[PDB]
RNA sequence: GGAUAGUGGCCUACCAUGGUUUCAACGGGUAACGGGGAAUAAGGGUUCGAUUCCGGAGAGGGAGCCUGAGAAACGGCUACCACAUCCAAGGAAGGCAGCAGGCGCGCAAAUUACCCAAUCCUAAUUCAGGGAGGUAGUGACAAUAAAUAACGAUACAGGGCCCAUUCGGGUCUUGUAAUUGGAAUGAGUACAAUGUAAAUACCUUAACGAGGAACAACUGGAGGGCAAGUCUGGUGCCAGCAGCCG
């Protein structure tokens, strides 16, 4: 009646047919391929420290019109280079040119987020504090 | 108003120790805490038995005040208070002395040197000092 | 490396965070009976939830069964020594009607506002925080306690307490002491 | 002009928004106090039965 | 036959050419130690299990061995490789994946503390010893209960109203006001005593300890999803916000 086999030995081919049909999912190919491991920025890291290059905004896609300031960071880790996002009004300047900031994910499951292109990750800390005491004057930056 | 009563619940002999073992059910309204000499006094007239023969410890006041609870001994003879109790109990009830011992670092570090020597120091030390008289 | 003692959770947030209906129903809930938080509705939610599992696990086997004897008897007896199941309705299909609000009506803050010494149901959370009332001559600064049938009756102010009979206390001593100096 | 200064500065708005100081805010009861607060005020202080509780209703 | 404590291609000598496999053998990968179990929960399941218990393996990677009943031991030796130390340049000595602590690594993890009180263990054996272990230090990993006010007497009010001469007493209650009073209590300090091997700490408790009870609760959000503003000022597709739509 139905395309898989009903009978009470039949537990082989069913079992195999689920293990094979599995890999359609791209959750369970990348958990068993360990794509996060070997390609992605951080292997199976929700945080990473780097180190800063350069200091660039990009623009925004077509139905927003404005520049996200973003700053390019290589990673310390491994060595890959991304481009990270840094959130709020003023928190551009508080970050300086070659300091230790702390990426996190950018919440979308290491996707792009928003009207932000080529970009996936946010910036939690800069020289050791976080960018959200300082945006509040709660801490301010040390400046080493 | 003060009246401090004392009971003796779960009494149970033991020859095997020559002791009385009991759980102190000390009940004291309007007033802290038992003081525990006095109350190592309070049990020794109250079994026909001397202040040293008299132990009294583990206790708790509970929740609120009032109740206390601790676990007590009373022991056939004083010798064998000494011979059987525990020394930090001979030590609380001044009974015994607080024996002079170093700390356990300097016991360790001292054994340790005592492990670099084989047999009795005496020849070595006069053996080095010739040494490096030339 | 010493055997653990097992810590475990006594509630569960409700899946819908912002239902609307909930929500008020949980403030009117905690207003009713001076609750600080609505984590104590997820309490007693939590444990109406565990006694029911158990009742419906139970009311799925088959009667005359020695374990739903056994336990179904044992859980209805609990309960009416808890007081929140009337004995009129010891059934085991009753105690599937039992609602958060009857649990909530068994605190000791509740008892304290029934038996009438707490005029107000804050006053009554105060007052036992303020380890003034006694469950049977022991103090219970603790506004939940599940007050038992058994021991409703022994609810009264603590004798170290000023209402049981005391010194007064600071601010009353203090003022005696000013008087009499001045 | 088309654009008062340079554009894009890295937190142009918040550098030039008025600095407006908090107001002196009487204390405000906390924990079971503030249950009892909303309490009072939703089901017992019942206010605008008309339309819906419309808590914060904007003055207009 | 040898070796084994002992069976056994475990090894040797001579023979036979055999054994596994589409019921997945063999090979490759495992950011794989196995399990008891954990999270999750209509039922079926999915993921995790380095770690409090049981097993296995390892002591930098490798091999080799003495002693014994028991080791291929490593806080036992021998040698090589890697990494090193003191050096009087001839030599000597190494093994933290033990408790501390340090460097490095990384988003990521503790004090060179006290002690054999308790659990036990070792020994010639009570007594000695035990960084096993327990106690404290740090510790918002998680988990439990729960303070941050409570009650009056007054002024501004609202509902059940005796009816409805307009009233209106508020006759009956419920809130709002920098008015105003009397209480209670800890969070902290602290005589003590309990606690403990000795001390903290907790339970109890002297004496202090609440008025703005400044002893002052934050973290996010207020277009929708999703509870709560089409209030005020600022910026004007900038700055920025936005998990998605915007
Ligand atoms: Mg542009
Ligand atoms: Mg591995
Ligand atoms: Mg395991
Ligand atoms: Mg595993
Ligand atoms: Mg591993
Ligand atoms: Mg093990
Ligand atoms: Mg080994
Ligand atoms: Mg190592
Ligand atoms: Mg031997
Ligand atoms: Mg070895
Ligand atoms: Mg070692
Ligand atoms: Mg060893
Ligand atoms: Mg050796
Ligand atoms: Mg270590
Ligand atoms: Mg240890
Ligand atoms: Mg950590
Ligand atoms: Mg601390
Ligand atoms: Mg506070
Ligand atoms: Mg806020
Ligand atoms: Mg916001
Ligand atoms: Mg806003
Ligand atoms: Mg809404």
């Amino acid at each position: 009646g139905k395309g898989k086999p009903r009978g009470l030995n039949s537990a082989r081919k069913l079992r195999v047919h689920r293990r094979n049909n599995r890999w359609a999912e791209t959750t369970y190919k990348k958990r068993l391929l360990g794509t996060a491991f070997k390609s992605s920025p951080f292997g199976g890291s929700s945080h990473a420290k780097g180190i800063v290059l350069e200091k660039i905004g990009i623009e925004s896609k077509q139905p927003n019109s404005a520049i996200r300031k973003c700053v390019r960071v290589q990673l310390i880790k491994n060595g890959k280079k991304v481009t990270a996002f840094v959130p709020n009004d003023g928190c551009l300047n508080f970050v300086d040119e070659n300091d230790e900031v702390l990426l996190a994910g950018f919440g979308r499951k290491g996707k792009a987020k928003g009207d932000i292109p080529g970009v996936r990750f946010k910036v939690v800390k800069v020289s050791g504090v976080s960018l959200l005491a300082l945006w509040k004057e709660k801490k301010e930056k040390p400046r080493s | 108003s003060d009246a401090i009563t004392i009971r003796t619940r779960k009494v149970i002999s033991n020859p095997l120790l020559a002791r009385k073992q009991f759980v102190v059910d000390v009940l004291h309204p309007n007033r802290a805490n038992v003081s525990k000499d006095e109350l190592r006094e309070k049990l020794a007239e109250a079994y026909k038995a001397e202040k040293d023969a008299v132990s009294v410890f583990g206790f708790r006041t509970q929740y609120g005040g009032g109740k206390s609870t601790g676990f007590g001994l009373v022991y056939n003879s004083v010798a064998d208070a000494k011979k059987f109790e525990p020394a930090y109990r001979l030590v609380r009830y001044g009974l015994a002395e607080k024996v002079e011992k170093a700390s356990r670092q300097q016991r360790k570090q001292r054994k340790n040197r005592g492990k670099k020597i084989f047999g009795t120091g005496k020849s070595i030390a006069k053996k080095a000092a010739r040494r490096n008289a030339d | 490396p010493r055997a653990p003692r097992t810590y475990s959770k006594t509630y569960s947030t409700p899946k819908r965070p912002y239902e609307s209906a909930r929500l008020d129903a949980e403030l009117k809930l905690a207003g009713e009976y001076g609750l600080k938080n609505k984590r104590e509705i997820y309490r007693i939610s939590f444990q109406l939830s565990k006694i029911r599992r158990a009742a419906r696990d139970l009311l799925t086997r088959d009667e005359k069964d020695p374990k739903r004897l056994f336990e179904g008897n044992a859980l209805i007896r609990r309960l009416v020594r808890i007081g929140v199941l009337s004995e009129d309705k010891k059934k085991l299909d009753y105690v599937l009607a039992l609602k958060v609000e009857d649990f909530l009506e068994r605190r000791l803050q509740t008892q304290v506002y029934k038996l009438g010494l707490a005029k107000s149901v804050h006053h009554a959370r105060v007052l036992i925080s303020q380890r003034h009332i006694a469950v049977g001559k022991q103090i219970v600064n603790i506004p939940s306690f599940m007050v038992r049938l058994e021991s409703e009756k022994h609810i009264d102010f603590a004798r170290t307490s000023p209402f049981g009979g005391a010194r007064p206390g600071r601010v009353a001593r203090k003022r005696a002491a000013a008087a009499g100096g001045e | 002009g088309k654009v008062h200064g340079s554009l894009a500065r890295a937190g142009k708005v918040k550098s030039q928004t008025p600095k407006v100081e908090k107001q002196e805010k009487p204390k405000q009861p906390k924990g079971r106090a503030y249950k009892r607060l909303l309490y009072t005020r939703r089901f017992v202080n019942v206010t605008l039965t008309n339309g819906k509780r419309k808590m914060n209703p904007s003055p207009s």
